[PDB]
């Protein structure tokens, strides 16, 4: 209930930073 | 039930034969880009790449020009101009140090604590927003790309003692601080003032005014509490609203502010509740100075014992007693595991102990 919600929340949340991360291209070291 | 399973592939001993207090994999690096991590001990930072078959791969080795340096953390960012990969550390001096990590040259350094840093963080969506946690009791919040100190949270109502460690959330909005004075405080960085005071360093232009950045100075955390753990906690991180924490009393306190129903964004500074919602129990870490870490989508959590026994915990689990996947575990590792980095496809766990070796676990 709270988990299932706590879960989607950081689903969610993660997609944000993954899509952010998907967008940049960071040279490598 | 946790499906999760590894096994060590490969282990190393650095030459230096100090405790190494710091392994971060560089979660910036583009998908199909070698897979780097950073371990910090003694004066030393080294770099290294994960390859097939368990291969380490030593890249480059940043040796202080102090020899008396003790590192205790370091944190991955990337220049927001050239998309150049930038590792800050710092430890015992209680300085913070930019260095190139392609050519391993100090690039600029940040003096102001008075005294030893704890822990370094990158906000998530501003790679030039820095937090710096001290010995000094404070926490200081920096813009790297202006060279300005935004805000340092301490004073009337901030720590009592040694910060040990804090975490922003997922999107950047607080940080969640924790130290020797037993208690946890949450500091909001969406406020209308901070969020202004971050708009400001980077309006300010020491080629434009002579006149100095004046940093806020927060004195009044969101929410206080010393009611989860009995004695120092040492580790602290956000899963989405809820917190996690650990002392020495062997778990990591699931937790969150306020009766069970209260919304994080609406508890009120003043909330004189908590809500325990859970224990990661395990055995043989209840001395000072032991992270646990999660992987990028928060699936899974690690913690290293004193003994070098590597516990993880599938998060996806609802009961914390049935979350617990099998114990990694090496007859040759044997000494106490500091910290843990996931790297970001969480297909490699890395460990680093108090007799200078770095474990590599492989996600079966
Ligand atoms: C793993 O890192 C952390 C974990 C949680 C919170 C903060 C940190 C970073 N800070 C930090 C780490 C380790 C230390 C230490 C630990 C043990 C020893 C003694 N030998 C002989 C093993 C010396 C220094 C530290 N002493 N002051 C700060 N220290």
């Amino acid at each position: 209930s709270m988990f299932s919600s706590n879960r989607q929340k950081i689903l969610e949340r993660t997609e944000i930073l993954n899509q952010e991360w998907k967008q940049r291209r960071i040279q490598p070291v | 039930k946790c499906k999760y399973s590894f096994k060590c592939v490969n282990s190393l001993k650095e030459d230096h034969n100090q405790p190494l207090f710091g392994v971060q994999f560089n979660w910036h690096s583009k998908e199909g880009d070698p897979l780097v991590f950073a371990t910090v001990g003694s004066n030393r930072v080294t770099l290294y790449e994960c390859h097939s078959q368990g291969e380490i791969r030593l890249l480059q080795s940043y040796v202080d020009a102090d020899a008396d340096e003790n590192f205790y953390t370091c944190a991955w960012t990337y220049d927001s101009n050239t998309s150049h990969p930038l590792l800050a550390v710092a430890g015992s001096r209680g300085i913070i140090r930019i260095i190139n990590p392609i050519t391993m040259q100090c690039i600029k350094h940040y003096v102001g604590h008075g005294n030893a840093i704890n822990e370094l963080k990158f906000h998530p969506r501003d790679p030039n927003l820095l937090l710096s946690v001290s010995k000094d009791h404070a926490l200081r919040l920096w813009n790297i790309q202006t060279d300005t100190l935004v805000a340092i949270f301490g004073g009337v109502e901030g720590h009592r003692d040694e910060v040990l460690s804090a975490d922003y959330d997922l999107l950047g909005e607080k940080i969640m601080s924790c130290g020797m004075d037993h208690s946890l405080k949450l500091w909001r960085i969406n406020s209308k003032r901070m969020m202004n005071a971050i708009k400001e360093s980077y309006d300010y232009n020491p080629n434009k005014t002579n006149r100095p950045f004046i940093s806020q100075k927060i004195h009044f955390p969101d929410f206080s509490t010393r009611d989860i753990h009995r004695n120092y906690v040492d580790c602290v991180r956000w899963l989405g609203d809820l917190i996690l924490s650990k002392s020495c009393e062997n778990a990591i306190v699931c937790w969150k502010p306020g009766k069970m129903e209260d919304d994080i964004d609406k508890i009120k500074p003043s909330e004189s509740n908590v809500t325990i919602l859970g224990r990661f129990d395990y055995s043989q870490c209840d001395i000072w100075y032991m992270r646990f870490s999660m992987d990028f989508w928060q699936k899974m959590l690690a913690l290293g014992n004193q003994v070098g026994k590597l516990y993880v915990w599938d998060l996806e689990v609802e009961d914390p007693h049935k979350a617990k996947c099998t114990t990694l575990t090496h007859h040759k590792c044997g000494a106490a595991i500091r910290q843990t980095s996931f790297s970001r496809d969480s297909s490699i766990l890395i460990a680093v102990c108090d007799d200078a070796s770095i474990w590599r676990w492989d996600r079966l």
